[PDB]
């Protein structure tokens, strides 16, 4: 017997300076079989948070359903307190670490705004390790798009023209139209050399005014 | 009345009674005393020897030792005394196991107390008719320390105490002869402050006393009956008057 | 490795005319080594004797628990234990642990103080009561001793005549066994007295 | 590997040890004190799988100090050695056992005769004049019954041991970074300084 | 019918025909014993203040701790049955610390006050269907003076009955009724910190048997910047003589 | 576990006025084909169905309680014939969270559950779940070899979300019935038999 | 994965890498590996990531409510033990801690302790764990001394780890250096390897048989 | 007053538990039991109340008992509650020997076995035992020993005691003729005199009694739980000239 397998997906999500986003595939596969064409993966979990579970599907949903339910007990008890992200950094450390010996084969990420208006996204193991990043991707196609970000987002591995060795080019806090134009190039830069991804694009733009979400289409 | 049976229920004043009735049972039991200076802490207890057949090498000694660096006394009734010690010293010894640093004394007394405040919670259990005195230093510190427990489940720190019978004589005797801001500073003086604290109530016997002291370096000692008769008699000279 | 094939010990029992004889070996150690010249594998409770083989923990641990009991059955019934109950006790006191058991070849020996009779028996590790009358053995070297004891024991024997046929049955076997034989010991028993002899053999 | 050994003599008792810890490939530390002072005139020393070694000793000594505290008349080794195994005889058949093997040396007073005991991770208890564990005693169940008789003095030990060690570190392919030694007698434990 | 209180008094779970059960109302009478307490809140600083009931001249009065720390931004008092306190607060802190795990943040103050009040209610069913742990509802009436970001500086009154209130200027214990009228008429909404420490060291004078010094009293003051601290003796004696230098003029 | 009496595939599709789902009628023991009188479709109310595959021992266990679930709805709700009745989303979550709490216990149900029906507003509903508890939805679904063979086909009829009201019933029934032909033409364990279920937000329901 | 810590008369030091590796391709390079459990103690998270920082974190709480009640500060002989006692009752279950503890106090002076899933702990003077621990030894073990100075240490931690990335793939990213003493744990920066490599090359003149 | 007598956890205002003291008059109904401590071997003794003719008062010892080859007991109190805590004592001594492989000391089980009688004067709706004992032992630490255990849980070590009925005189008679050397055979001739002079009857037969003796007196030192049979108390009994 095998209790868990695979379903695919490949996600990524970024913080700007006064915003953030989160991106996720929109296909479900069993064993090179299109199990479906459009099934979402990313959810506004109240108190303007977005998260995603890329990997096994059931565990990737039951985890969420405990988080949509923890969030409200945080409001009923503590009188409608808005739940920061630092809380969910190690709350989710516990929901998962409650299963260390029969765990959740899921790679969870979160997107939100901190107290100072900045954005941040956290990454996770399937067994509850909470870390922070600003450029992150996960799933099966995760070792294939991060190195496009460090050479664009963080400008890594490229000095500036004129010195050949001394001076690094400067940095800037990327804007939204950079990111969406970038991530919309990412999957189109993957789905042609990869099979599991394709068939949709769900960006979850977060801002102070609230939440948006855009959709686009790819090669079936 | 009706409110003076159990533990669960209160007066229409607030008083809970049975606990107050245990402390009446303390006072049907022999004295005890505890004094501290700076390089020493002491303890006393008026025993009896009122029977001749009874062998005297295992004399009923209120004192008990919890570890090397701790001692104890009690009052009240002794059928319960053997219990608290037998759980106390267990706990000190299941501490350094779990922590390899022996007890801060304030950790101990919150476990002799703790076993009393569980036996005053639920009916179907009786309190302890007992009231203790602790004396011992910490490891790697000089500050001399002393508490007392009490079946209400409380405890306080004391520079000098006397409990058991006729304590209401010995306290005020110690309210003059002491002074918190100039303690005795020698292991003789606490004893002399301590012996003549017994001599008010003890029919000028000298076979009817036990003293046991404590110091750093895991030190404890019981004293000799002949080492008391010269700590006794020399006082009597000093009231030749 | 088997538990039974680790330390090494051999015991013997044999009936005789108003006398019996029991003996054991003294070697003990790990696999392919020996540590002690001196481990009395044989014991006694009341007049009734007992001998154990196999794993040493379950030697030392069976001594105590049986000693925990017969010092009650004496206090409780005001009478010593006799064998033919004892031989049943060791069955049910082992058959409770049919799973996670002990690893022993026991024996037993004694006289029944009412009818002046002799008695012995043997067992296995879950309590099959063998009631041979001529002799019974146990240890690592059983197969090396059911042969060189059968041909040597007649019926209706006399104590010292019965003595020297234990030892030679005990010596010529243990000298061939691979995991035994640093000094021996023997008991000859009569209705009302007992004596202990040791024996001489090799060394390391 | 993690060797250990000890010797009985006429008027006192000796025990030895090692000083080495190795976890994986790297030899971490060179001063591991692999004993625990149960009582003043008694001492034990243990070898086995990491973790199972240590907190066996602290467990029982906490029980032995608990018997010395209330009777105020310490108990002979033969009540200890009979007691210690009583943990192990039931520890092996339990769920997680304690794969440790130990020595116990001391000095009973009322007789004024010392003792020695050798116990394994199963329960095999027996007194010897000399003993060890691991793959050590293979090298030393041969000397200590040739260059050993029971009418010695205390200095014979280290002098009969300072070569016995050499037999091991001359053959034993594993470093063990030396040894501490300590001795038992009426005036109590005594640690040696140099070798 | 006159035997309404005489018989329905002792069992906890007996409604009397007046609707009420008494053995809780007597628990309220307990904390009327013990030594008094005060709590005043401000836009700038919360403050407490107590007497101590000097019982004998040889005790070491740092021991009886009517005031405690409970977390870096919270502090308590209590004017009731003593031993039933240390069963309370070793729960109350335990939530705040536990909360720092499950949610990584300085807990609010009221939630703590709601965890306590969901503990003394265990002569019955608690919130989450629990069953029982005691039968002696205990008098430890608290004052939980704390700070949290949503609403600033607060205090509360947590009672055994469970129900609590966000008082602004409270005083419980034996010297209450003479005080809680006195604080009724001298609480602005625009006081300072030190326009209160002197105040609470004036009511405490007149209400208490003995005279006032450093020895028979102390007090505390949390602050969002520094935290809970129990002031020092010579610091308190500064304020006491300061008061007299204000009275005569 | 490991099953013996395992069923076979089923098929679904959504359309403008409703949905269509159907199965075959068969009970296996291996290569053998013992039983052919069974069904695969357990109606619930008059808006909803459930197709089943996998171990027929468990399909009997599903129908036992769904009939009880609706039964224990009727307790103390006279209103609950009209609007407070069982629409499908009131159901499927029961057949989903049962399973995840039956997987993690490690004695699962090797059925593969499909659900079809209509809400009270009138919109389409369709969803699916295997033994592990995973879930998804699309306008057309199948199980086993039906999804490896006939799902690509029917998506030619219904590509994606747009062309759903570009469709009717007569065209819908005339697709899967040609997919039925395939499985009886090539599928190993299929049988010539059939069992149909249509739903309509206006005319309601019918059956084989 | 390559970490360490050591003593000297002034204080206690901690040095770490920043790897986040898996199989044969890296997941990240921006991970803290020393747990700010409280202002006076610190510990490494080597071995299993989550299996550690759920429990050092946890230990911050017990040590906190060990302070509130006896009102002084906790020792370190406590913290190395209760964490040891804790894990031993879980072994044989698949838990993979390997780490240490670091603290300075007024009573034990400095103090250091090791700890691991196997359930031991040992006092030390130098520790270093990870994948390339042996590479770490050769630098300091030849060099340091208990009478050593400060800024040599904070440099010695840079070099004693930096031989890892030059020799290993599973230990790199960036370096983080702390310095502990009675007042607290003192931060000394995140430092990347590709910017530190070229510096120490020309300065130390090491890497004698290497480009640049 | 409002009567505080009904549970053993009620604490009258004067501090005294009534329902314990009652036990300490449930003992006077018992049958006397004496033990004198020699210099070279303790003696015990006893006396029975019911002595009708047609019941086997020959072999059945009802008071005297053993715990092992070192220790003996003489009971005074209820008999339903003697088997309960004299099998327990046997079961305690062995389960000490079994796991320290040396014999039980007296001061352990008397310390233990009395805390058991305190575990019932405190908690539950339980009763306290109506029992007392007279222990008689030997051990390396102190040698000869005598001890006593009330129905409370309080114990004390002695040199010569009577329990049960009419101890008042039987102490008084005893304490004014107990020399301090008292060779063993000179102890027995004291114990009978106490029972001879304290009882209610005038016959003091051989059937009503039993008195045993501990003895170290053998060479190649060891202990001997010598219990006496009816046939030799008669020698003890004619020898005195009753």
């Amino acid at each position: 017997f095998n209790p868990y397998g695979d379903n695919g997906g490949t996600i990524l999500g970024i913080a700007g300076e006064d915003f953030a986003v989160l991106a996720g595939d929109t296909r479900n596969i069993t064993d090179y079989s299109i199990n479906s064409r459009y099934e979402p993966k990313v959810f506004d979990c109240g108190d303007n948070i977005v998260m995603s579970a890329n990997g096994f599907a059931a565990d990737g949903d039951a985890l969420v359903k405990r988080f949509k339910n923890s969030v409200k007990w945080y409001h009923f008890d503590h009188n409608d307190k808005k739940l920061s992200i630092n809380s969910a950094a190690r709350n989710i450390q516990h929901l998962l670490y409650g299963k260390r010996f029969f765990p959740y084969y899921v790679h969870t990420i979160i997107a939100g705004l901190d107290e100072d208006g900045k954005g941040a996204v956290y990454s996770f193991d399937p067994v509850g390790s909470y870390e922070r990043e600003q450029c992150r991707a996960g799933g099966a196609a995760a070792s294939l798009i991060m190195p496009f970000l460090d050479n664009q987002v963080n400008f890594k591995n490229q000095y500036e023209p004129g010195t050949n060795g001394k001076v690094k080019k400067p940095l800037k806090y990327l804007s939204v139209e950079e990111v969406i134009k970038l991530v919309r190039d990412s999957f189109t830069s993957a789905t042609e050399r990869h099979i599991q991804v394709g068939d949709g694009l769900e960006i979850l733009i977060v801002t102070k005014d609230g939440v948006r979400k855009e959709f686009y289409e790819l090669k079936r | 009345s009706g409110y003076d049976r159990a533990l669960s229920i209160f007066s229409p004043d607030g008083h809970i009674f049975q606990v107050e009735y245990a402390l009446e049972a303390v006072k049907r039991g022999t004295c005890a005393v505890g004094v501290k200076g700076k390089n020493c802490v002491v303890l006393g207890c008026e025993r009896r020897s009122t029977l001749k057949l009874q062998d005297t090498r295992i004399t009923p000694s209120k004192v008990s030792k919890i570890d090397s660096h701790v001692v104890l006394s009690f009052s009240g009734l002794n059928a319960d005394s053997r219990i608290l010690i037998e759980k106390a010293r267990v706990e000190a010894q299941s501490h350094r196991l779990t922590l390899e640093d022996p007890v801060t004394v304030e950790y101990l007394t919150r476990y002799v107390a703790g076993v009393q405040q569980r036996y005053t919670q639920s009916g179907g259990v009786r309190p302890f008719g007992v009231s203790t005195l602790i004396a011992g230093f910490d490891p790697r510190d000089d500050e001399p320390k002393l508490y007392q427990t009490e079946p209400s489940g409380i405890y306080s720190s004391w520079s000098a105490q006397t409990i058991g019978r006729n304590s209401k004589t010995v306290r005020e005797f110690l309210e003059k002869n002491y002074d918190r801001k100039e303690p005795p500073a020698t292991v003789e003086e606490c004893v002399k402050l301590t012996v003549r604290s017994l001599l008010e109530v003890v029919q000028t016997g000298a076979k009817n006393i036990e003293i046991t002291v404590v110091k750093p370096d895991s030190d404890i000692v019981a004293l000799s009956s002949e080492e008391i008769n010269q700590y006794v008699t020399q006082i009597e000279q000093e009231k030749q008057e | 490795s088997d538990p039974s094939s680790i330390n090494g010990g051999i015991v013997v029992a044999m009936t005789g005319k108003d006398c019996v004889a029991i003996a054991c070996d003294l070697r003990l150690g790990s696999q392919s080594l020996g540590v002690s010249n001196k481990f009395e594998k044989i014991f006694h409770y009341g007049h009734v004797f007992l001998g154990i083989t196999g794993l040493a923990t379950d030697v030392t641990t069976l001594n105590e628990m049986f000693r925990y009991k017969t010092n009650l059955y004496k206090l409780k019934e005001e009478r010593a234990i006799e064998p033919e109950t004892f031989t049943q006790l060791v069955s049910s006191s082992l058959y409770e642990r049919r799973f996670g058991p002990y690893f022993v070849g026991p024996v037993v020996a004694g006289i029944n103080s009412k009818s002046g009779k002799p008695f012995i028996a043997g067992f296995d590790l879950i309590g099959c009561i063998d009631e041979a009358k001529d002799f019974i053995v146990s240890g690592t070297a059983s197969d090396q001793l059911f042969g060189m004891c059968e041909s040597l024991y007649e019926p209706n024997l006399e104590p010292e005549d019965l003595f020297e046929t234990i030892s030679q049955a005990l010596l010529n076997a243990a000298d061939r066994d691979a995991l035994s034989g640093w000094g021996a010991v023997v008991y000859i028993i009569k209705k009302d007295e007992v004596v202990k002899r040791y024996l001489k053999m090799r060394q390391d | 590997m993690d060797i250990i050994l000890g010797i009985r003599v006429q008027d006192s008792v000796i025990l030895a040890s090692s000083k080495a810890v190795t976890r994986g490939i790297s030899v971490l530390k060179d001063s591991d004190d692999k004993t625990r002072q149960l009582s003043p005139h008694t001492l034990m020393s243990f070898a086995g799988e990491a973790g199972d070694t240590v907190q066996f000793a602290e467990y029982i000594q906490a029980n032995i100090q608990l018997y010395s505290i209330r009777e105020d008349y310490e108990l002979s080794p033969q009540a200890v050695s009979s007691f210690v195994r009583q943990e192990l005889a039931k520890s092996i058949r339990s769920r997680r056992p304690y794969q440790v093997n130990v020595l116990i040396g001391g000095y009973d007073k009322k007789k004024n005769k010392p003792e020695l005991y050798q116990i394994d991770y199963l329960g095999t208890k027996v007194e010897l004049p000399y003993g060890a564990h691991g793959y050590s005693g293979f090298y030393t169940f041969s000397l200590l019954d040739h260059h050993y008789r029971p009418d010695m003095t205390t200095e014979e030990g280290l002098d009969l041991l300072k070569l016995c060690v050499q037999e091991l570190e001359k053959r034993m392919p594993m470093d063990f970074k030396g040894v501490i030694v300590k001795i038992v007698d009426k005036d109590g434990i005594r640690q040696v300084d140099d070798f | 019918m006159f035997l309404t209180r005489s018989e329905y008094d002792r069992g906890v779970s007996t409604f009397s025909p007046e609707g009420r059960l008494f053995q809780v109302e007597y628990s309220l009478e307990a904390i009327k014993l013990g030594s008094t307490a005060i709590g005043i809140a401000t836009k700038e600083g919360v403050v407490l203040g107590v007497e101590k009931r000097a019982t004998s001249p040889l005790l070491e009065s740092d021991s009886i701790e009517k005031i405690v720390e409970i977390d870096r931004h919270i502090g308590c008092a209590m004017s009731g049955l003593t031993a039933d306190a240390r069963s309370m607060i070793e729960h109350a802190r335990t939530a705040a610390v536990t909360h720092n795990l499950y949610y990584d943040e300085d807990i609010n103050v009221e939630s703590l006050t709601q965890s306590v009040c969901d503990l003394a209610l265990r002569f019955g069913e608690g919130a989450s269907g629990e069953e029982r742990l005691m039968s002696r509802p205990f008098g430890v009436a608290l004052l939980i003076a704390g700070h949290d970001a949503d609403d600033g500086y607060q205090l509360f009154h947590a009672e055994p009955s469970g129900t609590f209130y966000r008082y602004n200027a409270k005083a419980i214990g034996s010297g209450s009724e003479g005080a809680q009228a006195e604080l009724l008429n001298e609480w602005h909404s625009s006081l300072t910190l030190k326009e209160a420490e002197l105040l609470v060291l004036k009511i405490l004078k007149q209400v208490m048997e003995e005279k006032l010094d450093e020895n028979n009293a102390q007090l505390s003051c949390i602050t969002k910047q520094d935290g809970f601290k129990i002031y020092d003796n010579e610091k308190t004696a500064e304020l006491i003589k300061e008061l007299k230098e204000k009275e005569a003029a | 576990q490991q099953p013996i009496v395992t069923g076979t595939s089923v098929i679904s599709m959504k359309y403008d006025n409703g949905v269509i789902i159907a199965a075959d009628n068969l009970g296996s023991y291996g290569s053998l084909l013992r039983f052919n009188g069974v069904e695969r479709l357990i109606p619930v109310g008059d808006n909803t169905v459930v197709g089943i595959s996998g171990d027929i021992s468990d399909m009997q266990h599903i129908e036992r309680l769904l009939k009880d679930l609706v039964t224990e709805n009727a307790y103390d709700n006279p209103l609950a014939d009209a609007e407070e009745a069982l629409e499908p989303s009131y159901i499927f979550e029961y057949l989903a969270t049962v399973m995840y709490q039956r997987r993690s216990k490690m004695n699962p149900l090797w059925n593969a559950i499909i659900v079809a029906g209509v809400q009270s507003n009138g919109d389409q509903f369709l969803r699916y779940v295997n033994l592990l508890g995973v879930t998804y939805s699309s306008p057309t679904l199948a199980t086993g070899f039906g999804a490896h063979m006939a799902n690509p086909l029917l998506r030619k009829v219904v590509d994606r979300e747009s062309d759903i009201p570009k469709t009717t019933v007569q065209v819908a029934e005339e697709a899967i019935v040609n997919a039925m032909r395939v499985l009886y033409y090539r599928d190993a364990r299929s049988s010539r038999n059939f069992s149909l279920a249509i739903i309509d937000k206006n005319t309601g329901l019918t059956f084989k | 994965t390559t970490t360490l810590a050591f003593r000297f008369q002034g204080g206690i030091i901690v040095a770490v890498d920043s790897r986040a590796t898996a199989g044969n391709w890296v997941a990240s390079q921006t991970v803290k590996k020393v747990i700010e459990i409280n202002p006076f103690l610190l510990g490494t998270m080597a071995g299993g990531a989550a299996d550690c920082q759920f429990w050092e974190t946890w230990l911050g709480s017990q040590c906190r409510l060990h302070e509130l009640r006896e009102k002084e500060r906790i020792s370190v002989a406590a913290a190395s033990k209760i964490l040891s006692n804790l894990v031993y009752q879980y072994k044989g279950a698949g838990l993979s801690m390997g780490t240490m503890i670091c603290g300075y106090t007024r009573k034990e002076g400095p103090t250091i302790y090791y700890v691991d899933s196997d359930g031991t702990r040992l006092k030390g003077d130098i520790f270093c764990v990870g994948s390339g621990q042996t590479f770490a030894y050769g630098v300091l073990d030849s060099n340091y001394k208990w009478d050593l100075s400060v800024e040599d240490a904070l440099y010695l931690g840079k070099r004693s780890i930096l031989a890892a990335a030059h020799r290993d793939a599973y230990s790199g990213g960036s370096v983080n250096l702390y310095h502990v003493t009675e007042d607290g744990w003192i931060y000394h920066g995140n430092h990347d390897v590709g910017e530190l490599f070229w510096k120490v090359k020309e300065e130390e003149g090491s890497f004698n048989n290497v480009i640049g | 007053s409002r009567r505080y007598d009904s549970r053993t956890t009620i604490f009258s205002p004067e501090g005294r538990l009534y329902q314990v003291e009652y036990a300490l008059e449930s003992i006077s109904h018992a049958g006397t039991a004496i033990g004198i401590m020699a210099s070279d071997g303790i003696v015990l003794a006893a006396e029975r109340k019911v002595t009708s003719t047609l019941l086997e008062q020959d072999t059945s010892t009802e008071k005297l008992y053993k715990l092992n080859d070192k220790i003996a007991v003489a009971v005074a109190g209820l008999t339903a509650d003697a088997e309960i805590l004299i099998n327990t004592a046997r079961i305690h001594a062995q389960n000490y020997l079994k796991t320290y492989n040396e014999d039980i000391p007296v001061e352990i089980l008397v310390r233990r076995l009395s805390d058991i009688k305190q575990g019932y004067t405190q908690h539950g709706g339980l009763r306290p035992f109506g029992v007392s004992f007279i222990y008689a032992g030997y051990d390396d630490r102190y040698g000869y020993q005598l001890y006593t255990s009330n129905p409370s849980g309080n114990y004390t070590g002695w040199k010569a005691i009577s329990v049960g009925a009419n101890t008042s005189a039987a102490q008084t008679l005893l304490q004014m003729d107990y020399k301090d050397d008292m060779k063993v055979d000179d102890a027995i001739e004291l114990a009978l005199k106490t029972l001879s002079k304290t009882t209610d009857s005038s016959a003091l037969t051989y059937d009503r009694l039993e008195f045993a003796t501990i003895r170290k007196g053998a060479n190649d030192g060891e202990v001997y739980q010598k219990i006496f049979k009816p046939q030799e108390i008669k020698d003890i009994l004619v020898k005195t000239g009753i």
